[PDB]
């Protein structure tokens, strides 16, 4: 009876940033889907393609979990077929998704008065992201016509902002942190089950 | 890659890279605003000097950036507001003489010193010195007093340097292409690229000028009254036929008849609404106010106040050693931060006034899915005429009933509408002339058809034929009285007091419309009504994002201003005027004045 880590996922001390997202392997271990839908403390917890309860006693063969924090307008663009910058620059997920999606606000943990500057995003890209695809690169986006020789000007910037938290904000620009789990059904054993 | 989406992507730089140094901006000059120190006066000045420097150097990098070579409209309004230089053409010789100007100008109007003659014991200034003087008293050499003391002392020393003032800020003018310094105020109201809703700047004085050929009668009737019963407060000093003398009219400068009620009651014996006994007898606190203004918006159509503005927002005086500036404020400062700062009493003028600060929040909240520069009302009338209406009907003696502070067995006698409307009119219906005149003299001194020696010549003609009011004493080409006023040395504009007045009845009845409402207009109850509420919102969520005569026709169906809708609310005031005026001459003569 080996319990899955996912007390190392929900409960770690800091999270990633959009663009670079964190992603966890979960197999080989025995899943307890009892703490997360009885905890009435998630902000948003939709499943697609899975109910919930009942279908909690199916094998899977691997287990994906993907962590990032986000503010709290953008947490419907975590979602199959939602366009935006999160979804079209930063993270992606197919059209035939199955999964779950949870968000829960961490204003008390990720915002300060002087400025949580920690935490970035992508702004311009040349093009669409594939699914589940995770691009850390920092060339300068050349929006013009001119060589931007990795320095920004006139028609050149540096494509990563900072969010800018701080306590006083609106509900909208509070930090939700995200936790996206993605369930893998190939031709193996599938030692994933879980009571 | 075009230039159209190239400024695309530059304003998605300017949006995300502005709303930051916004907000500490707003948050540093609200804790100075809130708590009073020393060293809460550096933080505001480094706040505003970052902001400044950011919206300069923004500007100077968005004018490589053509507007002819775009089509979209929303960009091209985003670009026009970002390009303006404003006053950066002058030459830096020219620049340090205009603010150094201003500055004294508001110097010398903060700093007044009133002393009457052969006594240099005593000297009171305005503040609350000849206020105070000029607003409750009956002696004509008093108030023969304070009119002079001012325009004798500020106005011979304001003579030189405005006329500095308007040389320099046409010129300026005359670098941005708009023909002078009146044609750029009345820039405001243009619109342009839009079919059917176009509007020019030169169409404006021509829609101001028709409407005040419609008010005239009104004016006539109310000024005739006041001045029969003002010829018994000072059994002589005035003519049957004549012109008001200007020390005789509640404030310095006339602005507004507010403090003449007292003289002019329709029916004595028979007083007014007041609730404030009501409130303090059975334990209305501050929050109390504030919880059934909520209720009403909530009730209409719109949504509650966040969690943030209960917590966040200073709503009652602290007390105590720590200061706080009182003046109700509504704040935006960003991110979904709203808040509002005024000490409040228990009494029924901050009742209402609640319902105004609460009005310019709920606007504020519906346009902040807009672009930052996008981010206000359609014009400088909008925002305080939609703030504005909450009050009429917060206060109507059927409102007050279904709240539980006005008797339930209350009688609504027709001897008491006519005292309400009176108080109604002494501050609406007698503004507009003096608002008039005094940005029709201002046009006219910028245009260049008052030459320099002939101005306050022509400044007490148009008291004459437009308002009604005469000299006490006559002046020469010393003074410069229209410096008098706060919105004259203080470099404002002063006909968005004229337009909001007409759009506030514009909305009223529309909405009143909506809510099937049957009688006179000035009983009407914006309540438990989800038809007007929509229709209001579907004007205040568009922000500046189209033109001011679409989102006006959103509302009332019409694509200019009208003045009807403010004839019909003062409708049964004028029966009662009329049939009291059987005996009397309506209108003044421009030959009688008090010193012959
Ligand atoms: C994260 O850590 C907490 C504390 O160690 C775990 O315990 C739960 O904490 C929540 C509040 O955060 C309580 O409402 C629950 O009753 C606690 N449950 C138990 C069994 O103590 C929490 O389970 C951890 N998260 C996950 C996903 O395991
Ligand atoms: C007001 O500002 C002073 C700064 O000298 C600070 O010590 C004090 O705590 C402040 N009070 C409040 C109520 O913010
Ligand atoms: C103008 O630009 C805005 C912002 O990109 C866009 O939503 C709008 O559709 C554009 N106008 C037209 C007519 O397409
Ligand atoms: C506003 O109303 C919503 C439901 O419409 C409610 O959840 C929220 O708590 C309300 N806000 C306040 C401050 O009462
Ligand atoms: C609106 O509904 C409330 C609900 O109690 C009621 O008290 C109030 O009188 C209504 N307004 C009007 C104008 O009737
Ligand atoms: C009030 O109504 C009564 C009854 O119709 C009428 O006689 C009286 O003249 C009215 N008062 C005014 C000021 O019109």
């Amino acid at each position: 009876t080996n319990l899955c880590p996912f007390d190392e996922v929900f409960n770690a001390t800091r999270f990633a940033s959009v663009y670079a997202w964190n992603r966890k392997r979960i197999s080989n271990c025995v899943a307890d889907y009892s703490v997360l839908y009885n905890s009435a403390s998630f902000s948003t917890f939709k499943c697609y393609g899975v109910s919930p309860t009942k279908l909690n006693d199916l094998c899977f063969t691997n287990v994906y979990a993907d962590s990032f924090v986000i503010r709290g307008d953008e947490v419907r663009q975590i979602a199959p077929g939602q366009t935006g910058n999160i979804a079209d620059y930063n993270y992606k997920l197919p059209d035939d998704f199955t999964g779950c999606v949870i968000a829960w606000n961490s204003n008390k943990l990720d915002s300060k008065v002087s400025g949580n500057y920690n935490y970035l995003y992508r702004l311009f890209r040349k093009s669409n992201l594939k699914p589940f695809e995770r691009d850390i690169s920092t060339e300068i986006y050349q929006a013009g016509n001119k060589p931007c020789n990795g320095v920004a000007g006139f028609n050149c910037y540096f494509p990563l902002r900072s969010y800018s938290f701080r306590p006083t904000y609106g509900v909208g620009h509070q930090p939700y942190r995200v936790v996206v789990l993605s369930f893998e059904l190939l031709h193996a054993p599938a030692t994933v089950c879980g009571p | 890659s075009t230039i159209e989406e190239q400024a695309k992507t530059f304003l998605d730089k300017f949006n995300h890279e502005a709303e930051d140094l916004f907000y500490q901006s707003s948050l540093a000059s609200w804790n100075y605003n809130t708590n009073i120190t020393e060293e809460n006066v550096q933080n505001m000045n480094n706040a505003g000097d970052k902001w400044s420097a950011f919206l300069k150097e923004q500007s100077t990098l968005a004018q490589m950036y053509p507007l002819q070579e775009i089509q979209n409209l929303t960009v091209k309004l985003q670009l026009q507001a970002l390009q303006q230089n404003g006053s950066s053409v002058l030459s830096e010789d020219k620049s340090k003489r205009l603010n150094t100007i201003l500055n004294t100008m508001s110097t010398i109007y903060s700093t007044g010193k009133v002393c009457n003659p052969d006594n240099p014991q005593e000297c009171l200034l305005l503040e609350p010195g000849l206020n105070e003087i000029m607003a409750n008293s009956l002696d004509y050499n008093e108030r023969l007093w304070a009119w002079e003391s001012w325009r004798s002392e500020v106005g011979k020393q304001l003579r030189p340097l405005y006329e500095e003032y308007v040389v320099l800020k046409n010129e300026m003018a005359r670098a941005n292409h708009y023909e002078d310094y009146g044609d750029y105020w009345r820039g405001d109201y243009e619109v342009n690229g839009v079919d059917g809703y176009d509007y020019s700047r030169g169409q404006l004085i021509e829609d101001v000028e028709h409407t005040f050929e419609e008010i005239k009668p009104l004016y006539e009737h109310l000024h005739a009254y006041v001045r029969a019963k003002l010829m018994n407060a000072y059994p002589s000093y005035i003519s049957p036929i004549g012109c008001l003398p200007a020390h005789l009219l509640g404030d310095m400068w006339g602005r507004f008849w507010t403090n003449l009620y007292s003289l002019t009651v329709p029916f004595g014996q028979k007083p007014n609404i007041d609730v404030t006994d009501a409130m303090v007898d059975q334990a209305w606190d501050a929050q109390r106010i504030f919880k059934e203004a909520e209720k009403f918006f909530v009730s209409v159509g719109l949504p509650n106040m966040t969690q943030g503005f209960w917590e966040n927002s200073m709503l009652t005086d602290p007390g105590n050693v720590q200061k706080a500036v009182c003046h109700p404020t509504a704040w935006d400062l960003g991110k979904g931060d709203f808040r509002i700062l005024m000490c409040t009493k228990v009494t029924m003028d901050d009742f209402l006034t609640a319902h105004h600060e609460m009005g310019h929040i709920q606007y504020d909240m519906a346009y902040a899915a807009q672009p930052f520069l996008l981010r206000n009302g359609a014009n400088e009338g909008f925002h305080e005429a939609v703030g504005e209406i909450m009050s009429l009907s917060a206060a109507t003696p059927k409102h007050l009933k279904s709240i539980g502070l006005l008797s339930p067995d209350f009688q609504e006698d027709n001897e008491t509408e006519i005292n309400f409307l009176l108080k109604q009119a002494l501050t609406i219906v007698g503004t507009l002339p003096f608002t008039y005149m005094l940005e029709k003299w201002r046009w006219m001194v910028f245009k260049g058809e008052i030459p320099k020696d002939q101005w306050m010549k022509k400044w007490w003609e148009m008291k004459r034929e437009i308002v009604g009011v005469v000299e006490p004493v006559p002046h020469d080409e010393t003074y410069c009285d229209p410096a008098s006023l706060f919105h004259v040395s203080n470099d404002y504009s002063f006909i968005r007091y004229y337009t909001r007045t007409l759009y506030q009845f514009q909305f009223q009845e529309a909405l009143c419309q909506a809510a099937k409402h049957e009688g006179p207009l000035h009983k009407c109850d914006i309540s438990n009504s989800t038809e007007a509420g929509q229709k209001l919102f579907n004007m205040l969520r568009l922000g500046k994002s189209e033109p001011w005569t679409l989102a006006l026709e959103n509302v009332v169906g019409a694509k200019n201003m009208n003045v009807r809708p403010l004839l019909n609310y003062f409708e049964p005031l004028f029966t009662w005027l009329k049939d009291q005026n059987k005996n009397s001459f309506v209108g003044w003569s421009t030959d009688w004045s008090p010193y012959a």
